[PDB]
């Protein structure tokens, strides 16, 4: 019944060699609709990197590691993740949360040029990564919100001045975005919300793997589906056999616990 | 004579940069990106014994390709500087390949200028345009970027996914419209439409299935 | 934070976290926590040209004033609106004192005074609105704070400039920041007529709120039909459907809580009901 | 009670300005313009014995209508002056009808201001919007003009051609798309869709055939 | 076989009472594709007004006060002068305003939209000022201004030129090219909306529309002329006057035109 | 005006008005006047990526130079282009002297001199282009004037700013003004690749010209087919269709002259033909 989460052909979720190879940069792109939110996937990834496996999903002793996670959100405050991760017993010294909800508009936006806004955000990331450069994952939730919060910001400026530099500084970057804009009935996201839609397309193109959560189109037994798919870019890896193991899982999330299983 | 005897051999000559094409335009989409085709270029252009220096221009590539001789990060610097830099890596002297990862990042009204400053008898430019990334008044009749790019190109290679599963083309279309990305895309085996624009001005079209694993190309419709 | 026995606060039966009433018992039940948990917001959307949502907004504010006036239940109400008559329209009364049954035909006696309710004009710059909201929150430091935004984006009241994403979405993001920053004391209720809201803006707005409830008034045919069926029992005629799109806490942690056409609402002579459809 | 007993009588009450509607919005097109419906307004609002002064605002009407008490040429003067002038012709005192020949000429972002400065307990505004005249950034989410107008209106009357010949609706559609204007349009007999927005907030819809010759209205 | 041109129920083409009624203003809107050009219709109208009937379509020396003002944004003065001479229209009964010759060069170097329109209008006003109540005005392809003048909207063109012009005329005849509506695979409505608005608004203001079109379905026939009500009432004391809608086929060749029925 | 015996001018068989050759006898015939009547322009449009139209532009200019060099036939050629090599490419020769059979494989001897042909750069402001055209027309006051615009709006040569309607359509209107102002001495030839021209701009451009001819090269299939059919007779293979959209004088007075797929063109080894089209 219950399945383990597997992303890659070596049976791993977050390959340790993604952090030992060097000059390598890999982007995971996770998309979800707003009725199938990703908190449990975010936690599981942090769990994987820090504790060593996605135990909340697959199934343990005190352990110690250098492995570190930088967590950023444009829609959730710091307490949200701090509480979530405490409940999973992730050691607070193995992660850092960057809050781009709290006071963000009143500080970082109001009366301030686009370029300076983006440069300041990036600087917060750089400071965070600077400590543990090669054993750190970076997770960033809803950066596309900047396209709405910042007057006249184009997708290409967001990528050129923030996303791409960020990725160039990371072993592994995980972008988490809300795909509601593609799911309005009678409305063509391509034509009319092109600035916003470009972000999802370009993110996909740069990623080596795409995880997407959606409600089913066709039970109380099931929250939705998780698809695991190749992204548009090759995996940056010495291991020439490493590939994405594409998959579809159904999952049920309830009472703060999640179970993956097959159709 | 009016159409190719062996289109596969033509294809290979273009891939190997033997046949001259100063601007080769690759069209791709999220269902099948261009980097595998680019790999076919470098492969064929070494497997007929060539050894071209390759200048790689990156708007969206953070991992430096192994085949490249020079690498330029275009994301921080402006248009004039970028052109300067590209030229500074170019030259009789020898044959260079200039690869641009995405033409979507260059403003439409700069396209012709870009192509004209870079152009040279020693330069072949290979450039990718993503068909599904939208460009960034009412009596402005300048052609859209794709229309213009196709007009300026000497060779066009239009890349499409080849579907193996149980979803047909239109089903995958609607799924992709909802960003419900299906399995079965971005494969080693994919489809290619070649438009070769001859010296005579005539544009000839051929379809190929390409296996980027074995480097075997076969003909289609 | 609050007094530990603040009459307006009880544990959510689902998560035990501090929760407060919307002023409507049926809405409280619908939200899944016997109320709206503190540190969260609710958006009530309405289809068509009717404004049933105005009742809900009024209950949300009235409930606060009644708490403030009771034991203790110190509460301050913040209304983002040009319509100052809103305060004169709040209904009177028909975990004791957690929730009251209000009578929409009646009025608070006396009407809210200046220390109980504060108006903020939505025609001001976003930075100013956010500044004034926070200062009012801080000035009333040991009080439960109810922020109410009746008819968000009504074009008679919100100028065109406010419809720019960076303006309205900036505003909501800044307000969301406050609701989360003062999670011990603050809740937010907003209502909106969605028929004239462009789809992309509607998706962004929903994204700013912790819960979303959609009111669908019965169309012309259905209304006629009901009026026929209950010719002899007019008190049984219902007025539309209530759709649940998003629920506080549950949705954010990953549950699929969308539920359409399972509840119906009825505007009684004095009382607003939501029952199985 | 929830829908009109006699919709024709409701229609007549709206036409006669007995029933109160401070903003009545008429929608028309090249296949059937609004001026005949306007004529029905003045007719009914005199045939029940009314005698309202009528202020006529003209962006595109050069021939002064015979029924009008005041005429304003809006084509040369700016927005502020126009509002000033309209008001200067308005007031308890008596009931005035304010007719605007075309709302297409007022910029979308000024619509709500226009309706709010002119509004009054003694003013009923009757205004035409041409559905086939197109309005004159990417994170601008303000409603389009038609959407907004329909939202602000207390009554909507949407006018359509009634076809008598051998061309069906879609054929006439493609012809009009090529500007090959066919015979049989702009007739004395035409179709009307009424949306009456009640005090309760409910919007009720009814279809009528209207004969502007005999002033007989029937239901569809 | 051969038919006379008839526009109105009193059997007329250009009712003399359109020039005797006063404070009355009437607009004819003529549209044509570029393969079915309107020169012969323009001439016939001038003929009707000046000589008294459309003789070229349907004679002694005569004299009249009746006058025609002819303007074009696409044809030079010689074009109409030659055309009308061939029809023996007395040169003292018409005036041609040329907005092709030197038009662009007299209107660049940063001449503002408002001044451009005001100058055009002033030329019309000066022309009409002489014979105010016995004059027809014919204006060919004024929509070209929407292309020639940077940032000119349909509403400005109407507000600052067309509508004031019409307000000064007993009878105004606008002649426009409808090619923009006839591109295969292309929606004029969505993409050329500024231009398309001119045709719709002109129609709305007109009391009659004449349409010239190639057939969609012979060497026997050039095209069809449709006569249709416009969107506005006829301004007339005669309460019985109405447009007699009609379809004519016509053949134009060797500088002669014949109307006939299908 | 012109010398009354200018070798380049004859009466149109249709209207008797003064008419001059395009340099192509078959095109002259197609236009309906045994040439292009003076005071008129012709637009040659081409579909696809081929440039057969370049031949026509070259003939139009070469004809003029041959007249100038002949009796009298004083002619000055005005070329609106950046491509100064156009002048070095004009063909040599294979109502006497009205029209000549040119040989595209050969070249004028000697090449055009500065007093015979003038270049004007299309990258200049519209007002300047119009000023220079008129001054050249006036300076050459008793000469037949041939204005040639090869590859109008080619994006390699025309900057984006020129694509604004007020710019390009202003230009053409101003040029039309000149052709009509000096109707006794001036003709205009322009060619354009229409595939990248947006529809509305194309309709406006057609509206500025007195005649419009559209060249449609045979697609891949059709070309293969012909190459099969005339395997043994390669000299018979034709290269595309010629569509007539608008003709000088006839169209403006009200005639429906549109004629599609009735003519075909063939690029010979030396000679450009347009003959009746019949699917072989």
């Amino acid at each position: 019944q219950r399945q383990d989460l597997v992303l890659f052909s070596d049976q791993s979720v977050l390959p340790a060699h993604f952090f030992q190879d060097s000059n390598s940069h890999n982007l995971f792109f996770i998309t979800h609709q707003s009725c199938t939110q990703p908190l449990w996937m975010i936690n599981a990834l942090v769990e994987t990197h820090v504790l060593g496996s996605p135990s909340s999903l697959n199934e343990m002793l005190p352990s110690s590691t250098r492995s570190h996670a930088v967590l950023a959100s444009f829609i959730h405050e710091q307490n949200y993740f701090t509480n979530s991760l405490n409940k999973l017993k992730i050691p607070s010294n193995n992660y850092n949360v960057l809050d781009f909800l709290s006071d963000f508009i009143v500080n970082n936006i109001h009366n301030k040029p686009r370029d300076k806004i983006l440069s300041d955000v990036l600087a917060k990331f750089s400071a965070a990564i600077q400590n543990n450069p090669t054993d750190t994952i970076v997770i960033i939730e809803q950066p596309e919100l900047l396209l709405s919060l910042v007057s006249g910001l184009t997708c290409s400026e967001l990528n050129n001045k923030f996303i791409t530099p960020l990725l160039r500084q990371c072993k592994v970057l995980i972008i988490v975005s809300n795909s509601d804009i593609f799911n309005i009935d009678e409305y063509d996201a391509s034509v009319h919300s092109s600035n916003l839609q470009n972000f999802y397309k370009s993110s996909f193109i740069k990623s080596m793997i795409n995880l997407n959560l959606n409600p089913l189109k066709t039970a109380k037994d099931v929250t939705g589906s998780l698809h695991v798919c190749r992204g548009g870019a090759p995996i940056a890896t010495s291991n020439t056999s490493l590939h994405v193991v594409e998959n579809e899982y159904l999952y049920l999330n309830e009472k703060e616990s999640t179970k993956l299983f097959y159709r | 004579a009016s159409s190719s005897h062996n289109p596969v051999i033509l294809l290979k000559r273009i891939l190997s940069l033997t046949e001259s094409s100063p601007f080769i335009l690759c069209l791709d989409s999220i269902a099948q990106t261009s980097y595998k085709l680019i790999q076919e270029f470098v492969h064929q252009s070494k497997s007929k014994g060539n050894e071209y220096p390759i200048v790689y221009i990156s708007f969206e590539t953070v991992n430096k390709p192994s085949y490249c001789t020079q690498f330029i990060d275009a994301t921080q610097m402006d248009f004039v500087h970028l052109v300067k830099q590209i030229i500074s890596y170019l030259p009789q002297a020898k044959k260079h390949m200039v690869i641009i990862d995405s033409l979507n990042y260059i403003s439409t009204e700069y396209i012709t200028r870009f192509l004209s400053e870079i152009a040279s008898p020693h330069c072949t430019m290979v450039a990718t345009y993503h068909k599904d990334i939208k460009d960034e008044d009412w009596n402005n009749n300048y052609p859209d970027k794709l229309t213009l790019l196709q007009f300026m190109a000497t060779t066009i290679v239009d890349i499409d996914v080849v579907l193996t599963g149980t979803l047909d083309t239109e089903e995958v279309s609607e799924l992709l419209n909802e960003f419900r990305i299906p399995r079965g895309l971005n494969n080693d085996i994919f489809q290619l439409r070649l438009v070769n624009k001859r010296k005579s001005g005539r544009s000839l079209e051929y379809d190929f299935i390409v296996n980027s694993n074995t480097h075997e190309y076969e003909l289609l419709s | 934070g609050l007094d530990s026995s603040h009459v307006g606060v009880r544990p959510s039966p689902a998560t035990s976290q501090p929760t407060t009433s919307t002023g409507s018992a049926d809405l409280d039940s619908i939200l899944g926590h016997m109320g709206l948990p503190l540190g969260n917001s609710v958006l009530v959307e309405e289809q068509s040209t009717t404004e049933f949502h105005s009742i809900l907004g009024k209950l949300f504010a009235a409930q606060g004033i009644v708490h403030n006036r009771i034991r203790n239940g110190d509460t301050h109400v913040i209304v983002l609106s040009l319509n100052q008559m809103f305060a004169k329209e709040l209904p009177g009364i028909y975990y004791k004192d957690y929730n009251h049954q209000f009578d929409i035909t009646t009025r608070l006696m006396p009407a809210p005074i200046a220390s109980e309710l504060t108006f903020i004009a939505p025609t001001q710059p976003v930075s100013t609105i956010l500044s004034q909201i926070e200062q009012t929150i801080k000035r009333n430091d040991k009080k439960l704070i109810r922020i109410v935004i009746p008819s968000l984006l009504h074009p008679a009241m919100y100028p065109p400039k406010m419809f720019e994403s960076s303006e309205i979405i900036g505003l909501m993001h800044g307000v969301r920041s406050l609701v989360k920053k003062y999670y011990e004391r603050v809740v937010l209720f907003a209502s909106i007529s969605i028929d004239i809201i462009t789809p992309p803006l509607l998706v962004l707005l929903r994204n700013m709120f912790d819960s979303v409830i959609n009111l669908e008034p019965f169309n012309q045919e259905m209304t006629e039909f009901l009026e026929r069926v209950y010719k002899s029992q007019p008190g049984k005629i219902q007025h539309g459907l209530v759709h649940i799109l998003k629920l506080p806490v549950f949705t954010d942690r990953g549950e699929m809580r969308v539920l359409k056409s399972e509840w119906a609402f009825k505007n009684g002579r004095k009382k607003f009901e939501i029952e199985q459809w």
